């Protein structure tokens, strides 16, 4: 067969909520330490505390799943997320579309027309 | 101009005339009964030898659908590629059509080859947004690609399949665009930006937005019901007067 | 040679001492130089084609004015539905046959009663669960609906008369002679 | 592979030949090798090539051949009267597949159907003539012109006023390439 | 009437493979006419050597 | 010259060559399957289905005897009872033994048929051949060892192989007669399946196929019924 | 390394992070999260850090143990680098 890239994953299902939590931890892991490694291939002008918020920020979103099938899906976009980063398939424009550098208040969003 | 010594102007060369035009009437369907009762117990013998995963099968003109559960993926795909009557040995394509009315989303429709028997088949099964499908990569080293395209395209996952990742989408593409539910132009547009020197993303606003037609629709059934086709042989007996 | 004469080969000429010229120094004197014809070739122009000349062709029974109905021709609502087969009346053709073979005689009354619990069984345990009760002579039956052997599957092709598999042959003329790795077939 | 059923008569390859069985004299084998034989031909077919007559056509002054069916730019039509061919039935408007066309109509002054907008994005325009097939009349036609290009995009967003325009302008071959292929549609 | 081919048909084509050995080309008149060549070449190049030996005899 | 054909000669399809013994290698396959089948019960059809397509084939390839062949087969019994010790797998491995630039050979038995198999060491030119061909296990250990590293080496390997010259104690196992290039074709024109080197990939295949279907038992009930409207599509109601 | 060096970078660092409870609580037997108040993700972090600061990779088998300091003061004496 073709030769699976560089940091492909073989698609596995987690076995049990143990399995989900060990390899959670080390996806985040594994991003976190490759947050310096980020900075210079894609020049970002940030500092890596910023780029590692961002990460928290990710992983933080999909807290409360209390589902094996969801966070296996999950499990599968950060680890392609993952491979096409550190293979700098994604290009300067992906990575920092990916920074963002609603009204808060009823009133401010009348206002303003909606938003 | 020089002209060769024995090539006439081929126009200049006059056409018997042609009068009235004979045309039969033909059904296209007919030819293909004569291998409708071969396609039957093709069918019939799948699911006789292979009861465990495949729930039904179906004969639409020269067109046999194996339908089976998403767990046998493995061994049905084992079977169809070593077995002496079903050597079917290229994937000629893996596709998925999206139905949201049905609970599991997703009909993963693969097409399979048998050149040693001049043979065609089709086997479909079925998965959701979490509901994963065993990959036939094992089997069938075409089919990484095609599996990775239903992934990108509708997001469903292969389990064991190696490098699963997008295959059409641009690179941080968020959305699977052949599903229903997306809409046909996305949420995001790009442009280039004066102000940051590169590429932005940005929220998908239209010139002239997309006109669906879709409503001029005939308020009339135009095809019908059809016509029943299955031979004699795949039909349960009547019972005979008195 | 399989080589045809370059004077009918519609292409402007060499004349005269060119042409004995030409013929001394080429390698092939007929091959041609790929140059159409000016009185030839697309002359006249198709702009220049009369309109009452070309006549738009009716069959005699669609075109007909009076032997041709529309729905002895409507051939796409003649469309054929696909036949479905599921295990729960898999299980029923092999309790009872078919229109074709049938089992047992069902004459009458009390044959229905019977009809009914073929399906009814076949939705009530599948095909596994059915050959499991039967043994293994029932599942000899199925081989018995296509002879004995498993079915072939059908091929595609009916340029024979009937469907079948192609059957490539070596062709009578090899292009490449045996000289070269690429063969003939038809 | 191969079909079902008796194999190929003679698909099985011949035994290889060995060094010693090749039927090739030394003498052309070695003069071929050395003498670099096949590519001296190769040279010889370019220098035939060198004295015939070349392909080339001197654009502008010379065009290649378009044909009455050519499809190029857009134009609206009128009858021998002056009057719009164009009644708003929208039916070029439905059939674009690249949603190209915007037409907006009413009842004008003297009560005809006529179209008060008539847009066609030639940004968007695919040129496949579906919009001519389809119309009643003969209005919206495509041009066999081709040289048309512009500074601007804003130039390729044709109004009513520019296609109007175009036709009074190209009438005499709209005519001549209907004309000619009118007795095929 | 509609385009339609001449009352017994167009005659035939050419379509198979011709590409005929030309003696221009052939591996015993190229070498033989190189042999010719290079032995008369070193013919003249005898005389020419044993001239110009001569001459630079009669320069010293 | 021209009676039989040359194994690994290119067959006219890329990457498949002529099978150095294309007879008995059908038989030890389609009798190898005959024996994997016997773990599904009777009432599987797909069982019966192999069975009766392996069956219908092996006496095909019965049905076309080499010349000779009772002769060698009276003959090689004298051998593998006399000398049962050489061809014993128990004894010399699966792979015939360990020397690989010697002949090899082990006794299989299948259904109760009795196959040798016959590793005959890699034809290579004279001029690119080391040592006859011996395999290079790399310089043996010197200096101070310790005498698991010893062990590790391969040190019990002096009292148990041999010198491919050393023959007293062993039999030269001839090989069975072969089919002349007109018996190939002849039995390959009775199975219908192409070259009979396609016929033979296709043979083990099927070998291959018996273990998975054993495995997911894919002759019990069906797994999992399709929910309601599962395979509905747009049907008109007839 | 020296014990005590390879624990006095630890308390600069754990101090320097932002939001532990307290900087007092930390000592050679303390845990990250019963003591230190951190969640998961702050633990995985903490060893990230550690692991940079020491110029060293800790493994994901053993990245795992380390749920208190006195873990990570024997894992960085164990580990040849600094
Ligand atoms: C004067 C009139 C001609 C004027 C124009 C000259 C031709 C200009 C052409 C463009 C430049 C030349 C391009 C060279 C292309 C040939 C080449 O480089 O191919 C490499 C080829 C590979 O050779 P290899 O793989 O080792 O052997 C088996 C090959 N099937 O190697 C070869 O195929 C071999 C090429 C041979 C060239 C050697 C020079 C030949 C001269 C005679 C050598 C004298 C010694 C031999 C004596 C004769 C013995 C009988
Ligand atoms: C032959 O007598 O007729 C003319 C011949 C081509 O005509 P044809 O009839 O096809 O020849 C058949 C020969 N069996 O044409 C010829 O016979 C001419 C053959 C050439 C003779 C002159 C050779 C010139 C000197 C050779 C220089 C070196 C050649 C190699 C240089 C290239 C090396 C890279
Ligand atoms: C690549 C580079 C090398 C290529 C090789 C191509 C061929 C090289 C060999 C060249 C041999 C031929 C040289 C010419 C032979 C020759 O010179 O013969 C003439 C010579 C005596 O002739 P001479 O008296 O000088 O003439 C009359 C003057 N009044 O007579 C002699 O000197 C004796 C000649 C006898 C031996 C000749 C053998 C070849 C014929
Ligand atoms: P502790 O017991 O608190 O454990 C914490 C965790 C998070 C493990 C939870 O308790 C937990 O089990 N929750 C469910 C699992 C979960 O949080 N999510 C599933 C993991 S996949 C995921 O979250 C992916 C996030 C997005 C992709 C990775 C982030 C990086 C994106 C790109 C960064 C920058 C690139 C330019
Ligand atoms: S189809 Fe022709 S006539 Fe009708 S609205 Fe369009 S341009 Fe006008
Ligand atoms: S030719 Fe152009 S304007 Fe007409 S239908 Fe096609 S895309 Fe639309």
């Amino acid at each position: 067969a073709v030769q699976p890239t560089k940091f492909a994953v073989t698609v596995r299902q987690s076995r049990n909520w143990a399995d989900a939590k060990q390899r959670v931890i080390a996806a985040y892991r594994a991003w976190i330490r490759a947050a310096p490694e980020i900075q210079t291939m894609y020049s970002i002008p940030f500092p890596v505390s910023h780029i590692r918020t961002r990460i928290r920020q990710e992983f933080e979103r999909h807290r409360y799943v209390n589902k094996l099938n969801v966070v296996d899906v999950l499990l599968q976009q950060s680890n392609a997320d993952f491979q096409e980063t550190m293979n700098f398939w994604r290009q300067q424009s992906h990575v920092m579309a990916f920074f963002k550098e609603l009204p808060s208040n009823f009133i401010t969003g009348f206002l303003e027309g909606r938003n | 101009v020089a002209l060769p010594k024995d090539a006439p102007n081929p126009r200049a060369i006059p056409r018997e005339p042609v009068g009235e035009i004979k045309q039969a009437l033909v059904n296209p369907a007919d030819k293909y009964q004569s291998k409708a009762d071969n396609l039957h117990k093709y069918g019939a013998w799948l699911m006789s030898c292979l009861p465990k995963y495949i729930q039904q099968f179906s004969v639409w003109k020269d067109e046999l659908t194996i339908y089976i559960c998403p767990t046998g993926v493995i061994p049905v795909f084992s079977f169809l590629k070593y077995n002496t009557n079903a050597e079917f040995t290229q994937v000629s394509d893996i596709t998925a059509v999206d139905f949201p009315t049905r609970e599991m989303r997703f009909e993963i429709v693969y097409n399979l080859l048998s050149v040693r028997h001049n043979a065609r088949i089709r086997v479909k099964t079925y998965a959701d947004e979490v509901t994963p499908v065993p990959s036939i990569t094992s089997l069938y080293m075409g089919a990484n690609w095609y599996e990775r395209e239903v992934y990108d395209m509708f997001g469903v996952l292969f389990v064991g399949h190696p490098d699963l990742r997008r295959i059409m989408t641009d690179y941080g593409f968020e959305g699977h665009p052949l599903r229903k539910d997306f809409p046909l132009t996305g949420y995001t547009e790009i442009r280039y930006d004066e102000e940051k020197k590169r590429i932005v993303v940005e929220p998908l606003e239209l010139t002239q937005a997309f006109r669906n037609f879709e409503g001029g629709s005939s308020a009339w059934d135009q095809v019908g019901p059809g016509i029943d086709r299955t031979p004699d042989t795949f039909k349960l007996p009547t019972p005979k007067p008195e | 040679s399989n080589a045809v004469s370059i004077t009918k080969k519609y292409t402007v000429q060499s004349t005269g001492i060119w042409e004995r010229i030409r013929r001394a120094l080429v390698i092939d004197p007929n091959r041609s130089n790929g140059v159409p014809l000016n009185p030839y070739n697309r002359n006249p122009s198709p702009g220049d084609n009369p309109p009452l000349e070309y006549t738009d062709p009716v069959t005699i029974p669609a075109g007909d004015i009076a032997d041709n109905p529309y729905w002895k021709r409507d051939f796409r609502r003649n469309y054929p539905r696909p036949s479905v087969i599921a295990q729960a009346q898999q299980v029923a053709l092999l309790s009872v046959g078919s229109a074709a073979q049938p089992r047992v005689e069902l004459i009458g009354e009390e044959g229905t009663k019977a009809l009914v619990a073929a399906e009814e069984e076949g939705k009530e345990k599948g095909v596994a669960k059915y050959l499991e009760e039967k043994g293994a002579e029932e599942a000899k039956r199925v081989l018995a609906l296509t002879g004995g052997l498993p079915p072939t599957p059908s091929g595609q092709t009916m340029v024979t008369g009937q469907w079948d598999v192609h059957k490539y042959g070596l062709a009578e003329e090899q292009s490449y002679g045996g000289s070269y790795p690429c063969r003939s077939f038809v | 592979a191969t079909p079902a059923g008796p194999p190929p008569k003679n698909f099985r390859l011949p035994p290889p030949k060995n060094w010693d069985e090749e039927s090739e004299s030394t003498i052309d084998k070695v003069g071929k090798y050395f003498l670099m034989t096949e590519m001296l031909r190769g040279m010889y077919v370019l220098l035939e090539q060198f004295f015939r007559p070349p392909y080339t056509i001197y654009y502008p002054f010379e065009k290649g051949p378009i044909s009455p069916r050519f499809r190029g730019e857009h134009a609206l039509r009128r009858y021998p009267s002056g009057e719009e061919r164009c009644i708003a039935c929208k039916l070029c408007e439905a059939v674009c597949p690249a949603q190209a066309i915007t037409i907006e109509a009413e009842e004008r002054a003297d009560g005809s159907r006529r179209t008060t907008r008539y847009d066609i994005d030639m940004t968007k325009c695919i040129y496949c003539g579906f919009c001519q097939e389809s119309c009643p009349v003969d209005a919206i036609v495509e041009s066999p012109n081709a040289e048309y290009a512009t500074e601007t995009r804003e130039e390729l967003l044709y109004n009513k006023e520019k296609l109007l325009a175009n036709g009074d302008k190209w009438e005499p071959e709209l005519a001549a390439a209907i004309r000619a292929d009118a007795p095929y549609r | 009437p509609q385009d339609m081919p001449p009352p017994g048909g167009y005659e035939a084509v050419q379509y198979k493979r011709n590409l005929p050995s030309r003696g221009l080309f052939r591996p015993r008149p190229l070498l033989a006419g190189a042999a010719v060549l290079m032995l008369y070449g070193w013919y003249k190049l005898v005389k020419g050597i044993r001239e110009q030996n001569e001459l630079a005899r009669e320069k010293m | 010259k021209g009676k039989f054909l040359v194994p690994g000669a290119p067959t006219g399809l890329t990457g498949l060559g002529t099978h150095p013994s294309p007879r008995s290698a059908l038989l030890y396959l389609y009798h190898s399957t005959l024996e994997k089948l016997k773990q599904i019960p009777e009432h599987s059809v797909y069982r019966q289905s192999v069975e009766a397509v392996t069956r219908h084939r092996l006496a095909l390839v019965e049905s076309v005897v080499p010349e000779g062949y009772d002769a060698w087969v009276e003959r090689a019994k004298k051998l593998l009872e006399e000398h049962a010790d050489q061809f014993d797998p128990t004894k010399v491995g699966p792979e015939g033994g360990e020397e690989v630039q010697g002949a090899r050979a082990v006794k299989v038995e299948r259904d109760g048929r009795v196959f040798v198999v016959s590793r005959l060491p890699k034809e290579e030119d004279e001029r690119v051949l080391e040592w006859d061909g011996e395999v290079d296990e790399g310089p043996e250990l010197e200096g101070s060892r310790t005498l698991e590293e010893k062990i590790e080496g391969g040190l019990e390997k002096i009292f148990t192989r041999r010198d491919v010259k050393d023959t007293v104690g062993r039999v030269e196992w001839e090989p069975e007669p072969q089919l002349t290039a007109e018996q190939v074709a002849e039995l390959e024109n009775k199975i219908g399946a192409g070259l009979i080197e396609e016929v033979i990939q296709v043979a083990e295949g099927e070998l291959k196929l018996v273990d998975t279907m054993v495995k997911a038992r894919v002759w019990e009930p069906l797994e999992e019924q399709p929910r309601p409207g599962q395979w509905e599509y747009f049907e008109r109601k007839p | 390394l020296q014990k005590v060096e390879v624990y006095e970078r630890i308390k600069s660092l754990l101090a320097g992070f932002d939001k532990v409870n307290d900087p007092n609580n930390i000592t050679e037997t303390a845990h990250f999260a019963n003591d230190l108040g951190l969640d998961s993700l702050d633990t995985v972090e903490v060893v990230m850090a550690i692991e940079e600061e020491f110029s060293i990779e800790i493994p994901d088998k053993d990245a795992d143990q380390i749920h208190s300091v006195d873990k990570a003061i024997e894992y960085i004496l164990r580990q040849p680098d600094a």
